[PDB]
């Protein structure tokens, strides 16, 4: 089971946005619920409704109800989220999340219960700024940063908008001991973030080190060599 | 609408040992169709989703380790987590479905504790790259320590500097239980040019004293 969702966006204020979550393995649009849920930065979470793909019946949280149009395209196992007349308080992650149903005897209906697949979020901010590519500065392995036979190594990730990045070294090759800090944002109004690296210092006469990084909001992805300092 | 409330915000427990987090509802979540809880325990990890861990109040989800257990009743729930692991480092949230709108509690994060390890630090120097662009940033690395608590200052030509730097620090890591802090001073080039002796002192419970990394602008 796997829940697969569209990248990230920026939005102006007042616009609308759809985002999608693709479903493979149906099984899940033929016999199960799919919800939207919503997590602003650094916050909880927020239902925002869900639907039955097989029915087509769908129900939406008050606070979003005649903003928000939740469909299901079952040819595509495809689920949809539109969300209308966008304001700055709707800037978070939007997951999808599958679960059972449950059959309530009273109501005479399928109702939603817990969640047990979420997909992997998308998030949409919605700014009046600009989307912007960040600038890959090289944190150069030196005397500075060596100690016994491990040196770090990193990537300043400069000056972008908005969230998120993703920063991977050699293009996924090397994951141990990475650090990839959370971004700040500046005065100027664009983020910075560092990534760094523990490497052996004996490879860096001979191993390339390389970090990519994908924008998804400004449609960039950079890739920057890292070498040594030479004096 | 059913508000969930958990306690506390934030633990810290040592590895192998017993932690509880609660939550609690403004209304009973108690269907009695089945007499079941409908409430349910989600864990989140950094940049990850949720992942389900019980639902029914005390109904493990397959595949989730028996060392995860949920009990209570109506408006009070516990998720009790028996020999802690390292791997168990997240954010956990109850969730109430008997009532719409769905609703979740706040989260509460769970660190683990463990010995003192001091920061190894590293600093770097701009890259002549930046420079020409009109800006200098300069980057201190306290990798890998704990406890999260330090002190980090900058001095350039020997004057603490104030307001031009910032820091930031990871979430605690599962593979040692430690945390890593960039700490990025920011210069205009022209600043960045008056001064030669660039240094960054870190003081943690770890260092028998604190400890400066320096460079001198210009030198190998």
């Amino acid at each position: 089971v796997q829940l697969v969702q569209s990248g990230a966006e920026v939005k102006k204020p007042g616009s609308s946005v759809k985002v999608s979550c693709k479903a493979s393995g149906g099984d899940t649009f033929s016999n199960y619920a799919i919800s939207w849920v919503r997590q602003a930065p650094g916050q909880g979470f927020e239902w925002m409704g869900g639907i039955i793909p097989i029915f087509g019946t769908a129900n939406y949280a008050q606070k979003f109800q005649g903003r928000v149009t939740i469909t299901a395209d079952e040819s595509t196992s495809t689920a949809y989220m539109e969300l209308s007349s966008l304001r700055s308080e709707d800037t978070a992650v939007y997951y999808c999340a599958r679960g059972p149903e449950y059959y309530d005897y009273v109501w005479g209906s399928y109702r939603y219960n817990y969640f047990d697949y979420w997909g992997q979020g998308t998030l949409v901010t919605v700014s009046s700024g600009s989307a912007s590519a960040p600038t890959l500065f090289p944190l150069a392995p030196s005397s500075k940063s060596t100690s016994g036979g491990t040196a770090a190594l990193g990537c300043l990730v400069k000056d972008y908008f908005p969230e998120p990045v993703t920063v991977s070294w050699n293009s996924g090759a090397l994951t141990s001991g990475v650090h990839t800090f959370p971004a700040v944002l500046q005065s100027s109004g664009l983020y910075s973030l560092s990534s760094v690296v523990t490497v052996p210092s004996s490879s860096l006469g001979t191993q390339t080190y390389i970090c990519n990084v994908n924008h998804k909001p400004s449609n960039t992805k950079v890739d920057k060599k890292v070498e040594p300092k030479s004096c | 609408d059913i508000v969930m409330t958990q306690s506390p915000d934030s633990l810290a427990v040592s590895l192998g040992e017993r932690a509880t987090i609660n939550c609690k509802s403004s209304q009973s979540v108690l269907y009695s169709s089945n007499n079941k809880n409908y409430l349910t325990w989600y864990q989140q990890k950094p940049g990850q989703p949720p992942k389900l861990l019980i639902y029914w109040a005390s109904t493990r989800e397959s595949g989730v380790p028996d060392r995860f257990s949920g009990s209570g009743s109506g408006t009070d729930f516990t998720l009790t987590i028996s020999s802690l692991q390292a791997e168990d480092v997240a954010v956990y949230y109850c969730q109430q479905y008997d009532n719409y709108p769905i609703t979740f509690g706040q989260g509460t994060r769970l660190e683990i504790k463990r010995t003192v390890a001091a920061p190894s630090v590293f600093i770097f120097p701009p890259s002549d790259e930046q420079l020409k662009s009109g800006t200098a940033s300069v980057v201190c690395l306290l990798n890998n320590f704990y406890p999260r608590e330090a002190k980090v200052q900058w001095k350039v030509d020997n004057a603490l500097q104030s307001g031009n730097s910032q820091e930031s620090v990871t979430e605690q890591d599962s593979k040692d239980s430690t945390y890593s802090l960039s700490s990025t001073l920011t210069l205009s080039k022209a600043d960045y040019e008056k001064h030669k002796v660039y240094a960054c002192e870190v003081t943690h419970q770890g260092l028998s004293s604190p400890v400066t990394k320096s460079f001198n602008r210009g030198e190998c």
